[PDB]
DNA sequence: CCGGAAGGGGTAATACT
DNA sequence: AGTATTACCCCTTCCGG
């Protein structure tokens, strides 16, 4: 039971393991063709993804990506989470430059913070630094993000669990004030 | 590795993300009334010469200019935008003259990019005119490859004439159009009491337009809620479709709607009217068709039980169906950059000020060619004085240079004039040319005399403005569509 | 109303689209070597100037000039050719130098529209080399707006260098790519030998051609099915991959296929090897991994249990899988509109006489031009030895005209000539820039005298074409992929 | 019970009702523009329809687009075939000028002629005389929608033997038949 | 499964009434 | 829920061998 349009790599252990997360099947094909398919999982979304925290926890669990998303990672969602279960010990969101990459990874962090909060307090889910990625060829594209001796990756990380989901609440709740506000001071 | 935290990462980027969509995508701009994609289209539609004189040209050629140069970003969405700017029913005055399938009031979608061509129109002329005059700001694309305008020198007001809905993050607008020559009145006004303040020109203006002019026509009920929206950017224009009783032979009478308020979804208020028929919400009315064609327009029928009353069906129709509705106006619009809500008088006073800002750069650079043109005609005049000397002279040289060197010696003449005198034709020399000459550097010192003086004077640019929205409205004006009436 | 009888209408309807889809969809032209819509997309990017000496631009704005000037069809299927153009693995040499992601061998589908970006290729150009001068024949587009060209310049043999394989209504075409090396020396031998019969011919260019070269390199076994082809054009070409043996530390063995043959399917050979063993076929295998990357290139490695021989797994491994296959080449091709099966040297006699034709009809517009150019400059220098009586016959005239008729007195000058000399820039009256009239008057007479050697001798013409086969080939040369062995 | 793509008329007696197949959905909605709605009614299709000459008979009835053909017409297909239902008494087969809207006319009137064939020869299948994409309600209803003033083909059977025999070798399976038919007629 | 062709649907964020 | 900008994508046919 895995997703359809998952690739994944050939090592057999997770804590050797890399799941690149992209938004299209065209940065998709990019990522696999210059990944080490070895130990790199590559795993196409479609783009906009559900909104987590503005929406029921039946539809959120109805949406195919995010299904796709906890199969592949093979977890449980909220108390049902087993660390042990976990298929890829990295899990890097690999989005494109521009601002709608940012909106993407913005809703796939909301996302992993409601459903998978572990996943981030473990340190397991980083970030890549690449007008989007289905323009790179292979070649460079494993230079810059896929090779892991040269690549650089920010690792999302908790500092203060209450702050985080009140800024969470704030950002993608549904008291647009709050955020208007929010927005108006701090751009 | 380096850790980034996690609220820092996702406050910065649903920032940018937020930031990005309200400045460049959906808030209008209240100089020029069009989105960064409206704006981007419109140019690169000009640019490539799709102009009313010209033919059309497909569609998916313009999309992809678009696309390429100028708007980063996928083919559905430019493709939809250039179709709504096409839309007799969406604008008040539409900027794009389109030929194909380029959509229905209500459910058929737009025909593929393949199918539709789309031209430009005299109001997209408009739009962009004289752009090409140093008017406009102009910065470079995403890849910094090409030149793209900040904003169109807009010599009508487009963003009343037509108004602009949008969502953005925290934030939503929507701006009803209005009528041209309401518009022209109030910045005629704006013009002449140039020295008025906020609250003597607020009540001019409200005096000068009515209310809301629609694309769909219709009706509009009360004042209070156009009152509000022109005096704080806030308001609720309550409309309401037309509806008219028809007898039939066996004494059966039917309302027949043929105007439905706006932004009013088509074959879904059909569907609505059965829906509320099927469950029982509506009681009153037995058959419902769409006599609605290409030919005759919009015209439901609605065949209404005898145990009923025309008045009865009617005002359930109101209070219960979308045959009367509100546009909850939101007069937000990006001004410097930021998103503001502003009163009438305040958009009329950007407008002007808009268009003043356009008039001067235009007259600077008319003027600085104008001196160049002066310029060399007057070096070309001075060599023509010493003809014989001239011929001889560049005869006598061995090459260009050395004739350059005699000629700046001979006529105190700076090299530029110089070198047009090198590229001065032959056919030149003969008499009515020469006069041709004289007559022509006298013109040019004639309109140099006449652009400082417009220059100088602020009330010779007021005039301009005037005359030219003047000529702008009397040949592309029209009358309103919706009536006001009282509650 | 009109009766129409079925059977006349389904015959004429279905010949009007099979005769459509054989000569203009997927059958080759014999002469080009390229389908309607390369043709179409090579000629968009040469004309819009997608060419190597700049940088790459979209491929969807190329897709659009495509479609709306020349090719009237659906954007996916001239990106997908476009596409295929880029592809190094599908063509021998590539036509169109593209970045972005344009696909795998394997199931990996090539980016949208809007990511990838195209540009020409050297070998592009050589396909256009003097298109503008007349070399070949242009005709309106669909809607009789623009030009576009019939057949391309063709100036190195890209029908044999890279194949095409089609398939049409009632015929399908396959045509193996080749080494342009070796077709090089079989044109030598053809234009050398132009008087040779055809038995000759095909004996030479059989000798002179080892066989087909893929893009995938591999293996041709056997002589039968390439002979074979080479004389009636339906042969039956077998490939087969490269395996090898190697050793692990625990005694165990795996064969390495690196390569595969043409056309074959990667990610659906590896599964059609996991589900023969998984059914069991092909018993031997132990396991299938794909080490294939884009720093090694293909690489299956399948390990075998201990008690099995690897010439025997490999032998299976032929017989069942994709690791051997056939070509079935069936040479047939557009020639003046007809669809016809070629030998060789049928082949090779066609592009040799598509050379001498567009040699001829470059060098006859050339004389065109180069005595265009000598009448202006004859009758410029005839006009600058009477330069004082010029000059003071254009001063005396009212108007241009005057000098004009004054000119055709003084010098008796044609109309042409006398607009010629009235343009004539004040430059030209310096003494060194007569004495370069003068002298590029005798360079273009002495090349007005090559050019008319040109049209009178055919062997000069065969010279040319040998030389500038000879350039092309040495610039874009390449050594030989696929190795021909016996059974 | 009738296909969703279908925009059906307000007529209810299928002697003055007429059913328009074009082969897309933006044809569609431009005819669906300018039709009259009272009597006329749109079908749109999803292009290229499968061919019945050379598919069995279990993948041919369990393609959609066919389905949708054979409902909307309410009819069945062979034998149970009764001509009492005809929704419409008028098909009007309606594809572009080029060569890809004749060859999915000549799918489709295979297809009719191999399930429908009383429908054929009762007379009730037209042909339209026009991408269709490119035009808007009003050309398209003063050319060919108009009743009163558009002129249509309608389909006829000369000799039935003669035409399964051509049907046979175009849209059969005989490629070395059809292709001395195409070298002979071109 | 191969090379051109026909045709097209469907989720998601974003506010506000 | 629908309004207008955006992110993003799949899946049937025909046509020979
Ligand atoms: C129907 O279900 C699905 C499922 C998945 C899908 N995945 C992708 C696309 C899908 N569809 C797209 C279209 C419309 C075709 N587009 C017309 C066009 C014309 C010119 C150009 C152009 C596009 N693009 C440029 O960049 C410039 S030129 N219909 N479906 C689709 N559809």
């Amino acid at each position: 039971g895995l997703p359809g349009k998952l690739a994944d790599c050939r090592s057999t252990d997770p804590r050797k393991s890399e799941l690149y997360v992209v938004e299209g099947d065209s940065a998709g094909g990019s990522a696999k063709s210059g990944r080490d398919s070895m130990f790199q999982a590559i795993l196409p979304l479609r783009g906009k993804i559900i909104n987590v925290e503005k929406a029921r926890i039946d539809r959120v669990l109805k949406n195919t990506e995010v299904q796709a998303i906890i199969t592949a990672l093979g977890t449980g969602i909220h108390d049902e989470f087993d660390i042990g279960k976990l298929r890829y010990h990295k899990i890097v969101l690999m989005a494109d430059a521009d601002v709608d990459g940012q909106h993407i990874s913005t809703l796939l962090l909301t996302l992993l913070f409601r459903f998978m909060r572990p996943l981030i307090e473990n340190g397991h889910v980083f970030l890549a630094q690449p007008k989007g990625l289905g323009e790179m060829d292979a070649k460079e594209l494993w230079e810059t993000t896929m090779d892991p001796s040269v690549r650089v990756l920010r690792q999302v990380t908790l500092d203060d669990a209450a702050a985080a989901d009140e800024l969470f609440s704030i950002l993608m709740g549904e008291d647009v004030d709050a955020r208007r506000s929010f927005i108006t001071r701090n751009a | 590795i380096e850790p980034v935290d996690i609220e820092q990462e996702m406050q910065r980027s649903y920032i940018d993300y937020a930031m990005s969509v309200i400045v460049g995508r959906a808030l209008p701009e209240v100089r020029d009334g069009l989105k960064p994609v409206h704006r981007r289209v419109l140019y690169a539609m000009f640019d490539s010469g799709f102009r009313p004189d010209r033919s059309h040209a497909k569609s998916a050629r313009s999309v992809a200019e678009t696309m390429g140069n100028y708007h980063p970003h996928g083919d559905a969405s430019i493709y939809d935008s250039l179709v709504r700017m096409a839309q007799p029913w969406s604008l008040r005055y539409p900027l794009v003259d389109g030929q194909g399938n380029f959509g229905s009031p209500g459910n058929d979608p737009p025909a593929a990019m393949r199918y539709t061509e789309a031209r430009l129109t005299p109001l997209a002329m408009e739009m962009l005119r004289e752009i090409d005059e140093e008017t406009v700001d102009f910065i470079p694309n995403y890849d910094g490859r090409v030149q793209e305008p900040t904003v169109l020198p807009s010599r009508f007001p487009n963003l009343l004439a037509n108004g602009s809905g949008g969502i953005a993050v925290g934030m939503a607008t929507n701006i009803p159009p209005h009528n041209l020559r309401e518009l022209a009145d109030a910045v005629f006004w704006a013009l002449e009491n140039h020295d008025a303040d906020e609250e003597e020109t607020l009540a001019a203006v409200m005096g000068r337009v009515k209310g809301p002019d629609f694309p769909t026509a219709g009706l509009i009920v009360g004042s209070q809620g156009t009152a509000d929206a022109y005096k704080t950017g806030r308001g609720s224009i309550r409309m309401r479709g037309v509806v008219e009783v028809e007898e039939d032979s066996r004494g059966r009478t039917s309302l027949v709607i043929t105007e439905l308020p706006y932004q009013v979804n088509h074959d879904n208020f059909i569907t609505s009217i059965a829906e509320q028929v099927r469950d029982g919400k509506l009681a009153g009315i037995s058959n419902i068709e769409d006599q609605s064609s290409d030919r005759v327009g919009l015209r439901i029928v609605i065949e209404i039980k005898r145990d009923a009353v025309a008045k009865v069906v009617i005002n359930n129709l109101y209070k219960h169906t979308q045959l009367q509705t509100s546009f909850g106006a939101n007069m937000l619009a990006i001004v410097d950059g930021v998103p503001r809500t502003l009163r009438l008088d305040q958009l009329i006073r950007y407008y002007v000020d808009h268009q003043l800002d356009v008039i001067v750069r235009r007259t600077t650079y008319r003027l600085r060619k104008a001196n160049e043109r002066a310029h060399i005609l007057r070096g070309l005049v001075k060599a023509l004085d010493a003809l014989d000397e001239v011929i001889a002279l560049i005869r006598a040289s061995e090459t260009v240079d050395i004739a350059r060197a005699g000629l700046i010696e001979l006529l105190d003449i700076d090299e530029i004039q110089a070198q047009a005198i090198l590229d001065m034709q032959l056919r030149r020399l003969a008499a009515l040319e020469r006069q041709r000459i004289i007559d022509d550097l006298a013109k040019i010192e004639a309109e140099i005399a006449d652009l400082e003086d417009i220059l100088a004077k602020p009330e010779r640019q007021r005039g301009i403005v005037r005359d030219e929205l003047a000529e702008i409205v009397d040949r592309h004006g029209d009358d309103r569509r919706t009536r006001i009436i009282a509650i």
